[PDB]
C-alpha cells in the first residue's frame, strides 16, 4: 500500500464510508468486466487497511479497483485504481 | 475571471465532459487567470454583463477549470483541465461538440498559443451517438478474416489513369493476396475517369479476383462529394454494386456530412473507411490546433469502422489506437492518454497503418499494432520488380509469415529478419521483394 | 520475372506450405495461452460468401494440452478426408471468434 | 525532385489553379528542393515508380513549383508558387479541391511548418460552383435595406433562456431597431431549449417587431445538425415560418453539408448566413495552418451570403474583404492578396463585423467596411443600461448618424466622435450609451 | 344502479358484444347492486346527469348485466355476465375493445377485485378484422409440413452472443432437424448485437440449414422496436432478406403496432409467430387482473399466426387451444369456455407451447395438441451432451417417433416412456438425450 | 461424442428408418379412420422451394382397405422407380392436406 | 441460485438499471433464494446449462439481487432491489425495457405474487430517450 491510497482510505472513513474492492484480470479489464472482491466489513481504520492489504496480495497481476460506499444509499462515492498488473 | 471560473477544489462529475488544453499564456498573464479565461470563453464567458443574463441560472452553464500543471522540461506552457456540464451538448452531435468546445478559444488574445490534447465523453453522452456502423468484432465476421490484420494497397497513379485500367490495376492486387484496394484522397469525379465508371469497373475487378482466390475482396470506393445529394447517390451505387465498403475524407467533407453516412453505412451494412485527409493541418504543431487523439475519439463517435493512423511519436500513436480499440482505456500520460475513458460497448474501430512501408516493417508493424489493424502498401505493392500480383502475394506471406512466427513464440523485434529471409527460401516472389527494398 | 499462377486460397496461413502437425500444435499452444476456445470445422467447399462451416463436435473449452485438439482433427480426418478442415477459436471475454485457419485440404 | 517539379520559367496558364505556401524548410533542405516537393506531396509525387505510372501521361497531372522568394524580415522562412491543372479537381467541389491541396503536404517532413496563404481559382473552375445563394445586391434588394451596413446582435446568455424569453430578447432588440438578431454559434437543439420551439418563438418575435416598425427584421436561425437530414428538417421549417434568414457554422459542420444547405437556399429564396465558428484552430498561426483569406474564398465558392469576417492585422482584412465582395481584385500583397482573382460575375458575400464592438467604434467600422457589411452589437446592445429596445435605438441612431456624416463628407476619423457627440443631443438612448462605454 | 343496468330476464342479441367478469364485492355491497356497477362502470353510468345526455338515446348506448351467479366452493365472488350493443366499438380495432370494455371499471371502488374471463365476439363485428395474416392450414401449406406439431428452439444464451456466433448456433440446431429457431424476448437491438448484423447472419444461417437438408427452416426474428417506423424498417428488411416469419411481443409493444404489422404481414405473405412477453402481470392472479384466453381471442382479430400458450391448469389450456384454433367451439365451464364463440370462417392460430421441456415430454406434448401445435425445445436442443445439431435430431426423432405411434394406435400416455426407448435404440442422439434427462 | 453427419430429409417420418409396407399400412388404416382422402404423389428431386410434385393417378376417394394403396404405391414404384415418392392425405371438411409422408427413395 | 444471484455486498453502478419488486414467496421458499430467483428469471436464468454459454461472459449480463428486505408489518412479504447493466437494454425502447425486466418474472412459480414498485433509470439510459414532445415549462410557454 502506497501513502496516496492510505490517505484517500482515511478520508473516507471519516465521512463514513464504507470500503469496497473488485478485481480484473489484463483481458477483462479491456471489457471493464469488473469481479466483486471478498467484502471489507470494518469501520475501523487498523481493519479496513490489513484487508486491504491481504487482498492486492491474493489478487496479484490484476487490476484492483477502490470503492467509496455511501451505506444509506447504496450507491458509489469513489473509484479509484489501486493496483495494475506490472 | 479567476474568483468563478478557476475551481480547482473541484472534483469532476461523471457526466461531465472533459477537456484538456496546452496553453502559453502571453507575457505578463499568469497561468491561473489564463486558465479560467480557457474555462469562460468555451463555455460562457463575456466581456460585458447583460440583464438577460438574470433570467437564467448562470453558474450551471459554466466550465470549471478545476486543474492547472506546468508541462514538464517546458517553459511558459501549462496544461488546464476544464469540466463541462452535460447540458451545454446536442445528443448525438459531433458538430456541436467542437462547436461549443473549440469553437473560440483557439482566437483568445491573453494565450499566445492553445492546443486540445484530450477530451472525456461521459458515457450519458456517448449513448446519444451511433458510433462506428460494425465496428472491429462485426467487420472481421463479415468478411471471415480472423488472426491476422489486413492487408490493403492504395492504387498509383493517384491520377491518370482510366476507368478500365484502374480496376485492371485492382484486380492484379487483389489476385495476388491482399484484402482491400482503395482510391486515392483526391479520386472523386474528374474528367480523366468519372466515379461511376470506376465504380463499375472496379466492381468487376473484386468479382473476378474473387472467384479466383476465394477470398472476400473489397476496394474502399470514395463517396467523398460536393453535397450531401451527390454522396448518398454514390453510395447507393456502391451498394447496388453489391460492394463491402466504401471511403469517405470526414475533416474535408466535414462532420455532417460523415454522421450522415455512417447512418446510411450503419442502414445498409455497408463498412465505412476513413481517410483523415488535412489532419496535419490542425494536429501537426505540438503548440497549437487540435491533437488527433481528440479527432479519432470524434470519429468513434460520428462513425467509421477504418481510421487511418500512420505508421510509426511512438508512444502518443499506441495511446490513441487503444482509444480507437478498447471498450476502457486507462489515463496513462506517457502514452499521451489524459482522461480515464469508457466507451460504454460502443464498438471499436480498426486503425490503418498507411504510408512508405515494405516488406522489411512488417515484422515491426505486427508487434505494434497487432491483428486488429489494417496495413496499406501503396508502393511496397507496386513498386515489386514483377508487378501488383507477386506484389501482393510478396506482403501477404510477409504478413503471415510473421503472424506466425509471433504465435510460435518468436521474438519480432530480434528474429524480424531471419523469420522473412527464411520465408524467402520458399516464396521467390517475397525474395525478389526482400532484394529491391533494403532492410530496415 | 515470373507470372502467378492462379490458385484458390483459404484466409489464414493458406498462403504458407501447409502447416505440419508440429506447427499446429504451436498455434494451439498459443490460443492456450491467450485464452482461446480451439473449435474444429468441416466442410465440403470453401465458398467466400458463406459465413458458416460444420461444426465437429463441440469447441474444447476445458483444453489444455494441445494433443487434445490434434487427436480432434486426426478424427476428423478420417471420417471427412474429402472436406476442409478448419480450426476455428473463441474469445469468451471478447465475445468474438479470433481465430480461423485451415488444417487439411482434401 | 527539383529537376521535374521546380520549374522557375514556367508561366502560369489561365486555366491553372494557383497556390501561394509559406514554408519553413529543416534545416538542411534547401528551399527550392523543399517548394518542388510541396508541389510533388500536392499533386502527385511518390516514394516509388511503379509500371501502371506508365499507362498514364504523367506530365499532364503534375503541380509545377514556379516561384520560390524569401519572405522579407524573416529568416529560413519562404514562399513557394505552384501551378496546378484544371484537370485535377472535380467540378463545383470544395471538398475536392482542399482534398487535392492540403490533404498531404502539411505533414511532409522535410518541412519544419506549411502554411497555404492563398489559392487563385481560375474562371474554368469558378463557374462549375454555384456561389452565393443570393449575394450582395440581391440580398439589399431583398430587405429593402440601401445606404447603409446591416445591423445584427446575438443573444447572450449563450445558453440557458427557455425559447420563450428568447423569443422576448429577440422581439426586444429588433423593435428597437437593429436589422438582424442570431443565433448563437452553439445553440444547436439542447434540453434547456428544444430547436422547433425556439425557430416557433423567434418566428412570432420577428412578426411582431416587424408589424411595429415597418421595416424587414429577421433572425439568423442556426440550422446546423448532426445529419444532413436533421440540417434539412430545420431549414424546411424555417422555409415554413417564413424566415428570410438561416444560419451555418461551415467549418464545424464541413462543406459538403455547407454545400448541399446553399444549394437548398437557392431553390427556397432562403438567405445563408455563414459563421466562421472553429477557425482558428486553422488560421491563427501565422507559421502553420490556412489563412483565413483561403477558407473565406471557398465559402464564396461553396455559397454563403453573409460571413464573419473580424472587426480590426487590418491590411489584411481589408485585402479579403475586396476578395468576398468584389468581382476582381488585383494582387496587392500589403494587403495579402497574392494572386489576382476574377470571380466572372459570381456575386459578393457581406462581410460581418462582430465582437467586443460598441457605440464609438460605430464611426471607425463604417470608414473600413462601408455600406455593404453587417456589424453586429452583442454586449453593445443588451448591455445598454435601459435594456435591449433603446440599446438597439442607441446603436442605429449611431450607425445613422455616422453613414450621413461620411456622405456629408465629414472625416469619420477625425470628427467621429464629434458626431456621435452631436447625435447624443437628441438622443437619449445614445447618450446613455456614450456613458456607459468610453470613447475608443 | 341496479333499476337501470341490473336486467336479469334480457336475453343478449347475436350482434352483441358478451363479457363474463369475476368479482368480489366489499363488504356490505350486495352482488346484484355490483354487478349493475360493472354494467354502468363498463359502458355509461357517471356519478351526475347531466342535461346533453337527453340530446340522446340514453337506453340504446347501455350495458346490462343479465346474469349474476355465485362462484362454486368460493365465499364473496360471483361471475356477472354483461351484454354491450355493437354500436359502441370502432370496427377493426382491438384498442378500441380494451378501452371500452377495461378501460375504467377495474379502478371501481364497491369492487375489492375484478377479473375478465371471456368475452363473446359477435360475428357482425369478426367480420371487420383481418384475422391472422395466414392461419393454420395456410402456413402448412406455405412450409410443406404435414401431420406432425412443428418444432422450434430459442437461442441461449439471452444476452451476449455476437451476431456471427448467434447465427452459427443457429444453423447447428436448424441443420439438426428443428423446423425453427427463435429470437429471445428482449432480444431487440443492443451494443453487443445490433439487429441488422443479426438478421443478415441469421438469413445466411438458415439457407446452409435449408441447402443441405433440403426442407424449409425459418427464425422467428425479433422485429419489435422502438417505434413504428423502426418496426417496420425491420420487418421489411427481413422480407428483403427472404425470411418467411418474425415475431412480436404484443403486450408490451401494444395492439396498434401489432395490428399494423399483421397487416403488414398479409400484405408481403410473411408468416407473424406472436410472444406473450409481460403475460402474468395480466393474467397470473385469479382473483383480479385479464385472463389469458381474453388475450389469446384478442390476438386472433389483431393478427398472428402463432401464439404462445404454455406447456401444461390442463382443462383451462386445452380450452383457450380451442378458442384460437377451431371455428365454431361451444360453451364449456369445465374448460373455462363461457360463451359459444364462432369464428365466422377467420383462419386459427397455431399454439406454441414453450419452456421447461424436454424429450420425455414429448409423448405428452403430442398427446395434448396434436399436430396443430410448435413444440419448443430452448434447453432442449442447446443442453445436449453433443451439441445443438445431436441435439436437434434427438428431439426430431422423439417426435417422429411419437406421431408415428399415435398414428399406429399406441397409448401415448401409458406406452410413451416404451415409444422413445424402442427409438432410442436405433438414434444414439436420442438414447443420449434420454440418458441426460430424468423420465417424467 | 459424435458429430451429425451430412444428410438430405425428405419432412414427416424422414428422419425414422424407411418404412416397411406393414408400418405404410398402419399410416393408411389411421387415415381411413380419419377419414381422409390418399393420394400417391412422385418426383423426381425433392426441392423444398418447390410446393408440387405430380401426382399418380387419382386421389383414392372411397378408400376402405389400405391394401387399395399400397398397391397403387406398388404400381408407382415399377412406373417411376428412380424417382421419390410420397403419399398425402386430404381432409374435404377441414378443406386442406393433412398428410404427407415419403414412401419410396430412388 | 443463491450463490450467484444474490450478491448482498455488490455495491450498484450509476450506469446500472435498478429494480424494486414486493414480493410473496411460496411456504417453505426462503426470502434469499427467492429473490436471487427473481434476478435470474428477469436476466439469465435457465434450468439447463448450454455450451453457448461458454462462448460469452456470462457473469456480464447478469442481473444481481443486491438488497432483500422484509416489509413491515406483513408476513412472509418481502423487497428486493435487483440491479440490471447498461447492455442488458435498447436504446430508446420503453417497449425492451419491459419485456427485459417483467416479460418472465411474474409468472415464476416459487414466488406466490409479485409486484414491481420502483424503476431507477440510469441518466446514461435516459439520453437516449426524447421525453415529452414539449414537457411542462414549453407547454405553459405555448
Amino acid at each position: 500500500l502506497s501513502s496516496e491510497v492510505i490517505t484517500q482510505v482515511r478520508s473516507l472513513l471519516n465521512q463514513g464510508y464504507r470500503i469496497g474492492t473488485e478485481h480484473a484480470d489484463k483481458r477483462r479489464f479491456r471489457t471493464s468486466s469488473w469481479q466483486p472482491c471478498a467484502p471489507i466489513q470494518s469501520t475501523n481504520e487498523r481493519q479496513v487497511l490489513s484487508e486491504l492489504e491481504n487482498c492486492l496480495s491474493e489478487h496479484e497481476g490484476e487490476y484492483v479497483r477502490l470503492l467509496g460506499i455511501d451505506t444509506n444509499t447504496r450507491s458509489r462515492v469513489f473509484e479509484a485504481l489501486i493496483q495494475r498488473p506490472d | 475571471y479567476k474568483l468563478t471560473y478557476y475551481t480547482p477544489d473541484y472534483t469532476p462529475k461523471d457526466t461531465d465532459l472533459l477537456a484538456a488544453f496546452r496553453f502559453s499564456p502571453q507575457p505578463g498573464v499568469p497561468a491561473d487567470e489564463a486558465g479560467a479565461a480557457i474555462a469562460a470563453e468555451s463555455s460562457t464567458g463575456t466581456w460585458t454583463t447583460v440583464w438577460t443574463d438574470l433570467l437564467t441560472d448562470m453558474d450551471r452553464y459554466k466550465g470549471k477549470c478545476y486543474h492547472i500543471e506546468p508541462v514538464q522540461g517546458e517553459e511558459n506552457s501549462y496544461f488546464a483541465f476544464i469540466a463541462y456540464p452535460l447540458d451545454l451538448f446536442e445528443e448525438g452531435s459531433v458538430t456541436n461538440i467542437l462547436t461549443s468546445i473549440v469553437g473560440n478559444v483557439f482566437g483568445f488574445k491573453a494565450i499566445r498559443s492553445l492546443r486540445l490534447e484530450d477530451i472525456r465523453f461521459p458515457v450519458a453522452l456517448v449513448k446519444t451517438f451511433q458510433g462506428p456502423p460494425h465496428g472491429i468484432q462485426v467487420e472481421r465476421d463479415l468478411l471471415n478474416k480472423y488472426g491476422r490484420p489486413m492487408l490493403g494497397c492504395t492504387i498509383k497513379p493517384k491520377l491518370g489513369l482510366s476507368a478500365k485500367n484502374y480496376g485492371r490495376a485492382v484486380y492484379e492486387c487483389l489476385r495476388g493476396g491482399l484484402d482491400f484496394t482503395k482510391d486515392d484522397e483526391n479520386i472523386n469525379s474528374q474528367p480523366f475517369q468519372r466515379w461511376r465508371d470506376r465504380f463499375l469497373f472496379v466492381a468487376d475487378a473484386i468479382h473476378k479476383s474473387q472467384a479466383e482466390t476465394g477470398e472476400i475482396k473489397g476496394h474502399y470506393l470514395n463517396v467523398t462529394a460536393p453535397t450531401c445529394e451527390e454522396m448518398m447517390k454514390r453510395a447507393e451505387f456502391a451498394k447496388e454494386l453489391g460492394m463491402p465498403i466504401i471511403m469517405h475524407d470526414f475533416l474535408t467533407a466535414g462532420f455532417t456530412a460523415n454522421t450522415t453516412l455512417a447512418k446510411w453505412c450503419r442502414d445498409n451494412g455497408v463498412l465505412l473507411h476513413i481517410h483523415r485527409a488535412m489532419h496535419a493541418v490542425i494536429d501537426r504543431q505540438r503548440n497549437h490546433g487540435i491533437h488527433f487523439r481528440v479527432l479519432a475519439k470524434c470519429l468513434r463517435l460520428s462513425g467509421g469502422d477504418h481510421l487511418h493512423s500512420g505508421t510509426v511519436d511512438k508512444a502518443s500513436t499506441l495511446g490513441f489506437v487503444d482509444l480507437m480499440r478498447e471498450d476502457h482505456i486507462e489515463a496513462d500520460r506517457s502514452r499521451g492518454v489524459f482522461f480515464t475513458q469508457d466507451w460504454a460497448s460502443m464498438p471499436g474501430v480498426l486503425p490503418v497503418a498507411s504510408g512508405g512501408i515494405h516488406v522489411w516493417h512488417m515484422p515491426a508493424l505486427v508487434e505494434i499494432f497487432g491483428d486488429d489493424s489494417v496495413l496499406q502498401f501503396g508502393g511496397g505493392t507496386l513498386g515489386h520488380p514483377w508487378g501488383n500480383a507477386p506484389g501482393a502475394t510478396a506482403n501477404r506471406v510477409a504478413l503471415e509469415a510473421c503472424v506466425q512466427a509471433r504465435n510460435e513464440g518468436r521474438d519480432l523485434y530480434r528474429e524480424g529478419g531471419d523469420i522473412l529471409r527464411e520465408a524467402g527460401k520458399w516464396s521467390p516472389e517475397l525474395a525478389a521483394a526482400l532484394d529491391l527494398w533494403k532492410e530496415i | 520475372m515470373k507470372t502467378l499462377p492462379k490458385e484458390r486460397r483459404f484466409e489464414t496461413f493458406s498462403y504458407l506450405p501447409p502447416l505440419s502437425d508440429r506447427q499446429i500444435a504451436a498455434q494451439i499452444e498459443y490460443m492456450i495461452e491467450q485464452g482461446f476456445h480451439p473449435l474444429i470445422e468441416f466442410n465440403e467447399h470453401s465458398n467466400p460468401e458463406e459465413f458458416y462451416w460444420t461444426m465437429w463436435k463441440l469447441p474444447l473449452f476445458d483444453c489444455k494440452s494441445p494433443q487434445q485438439v490434434l487427436d480432434e482433427v486426426r478424427e476428423c480426418r478420417s471420417e471427412y478426408g474429402d472436406c476442409y478442415i478448419r480450426v476455428a477459436g473463441f474469445d469468451n471475454i471478447k465475445q468474438c471468434q479470433t481465430v480461423s485457419f485451415i488444417v487439411h485440404r482434401p
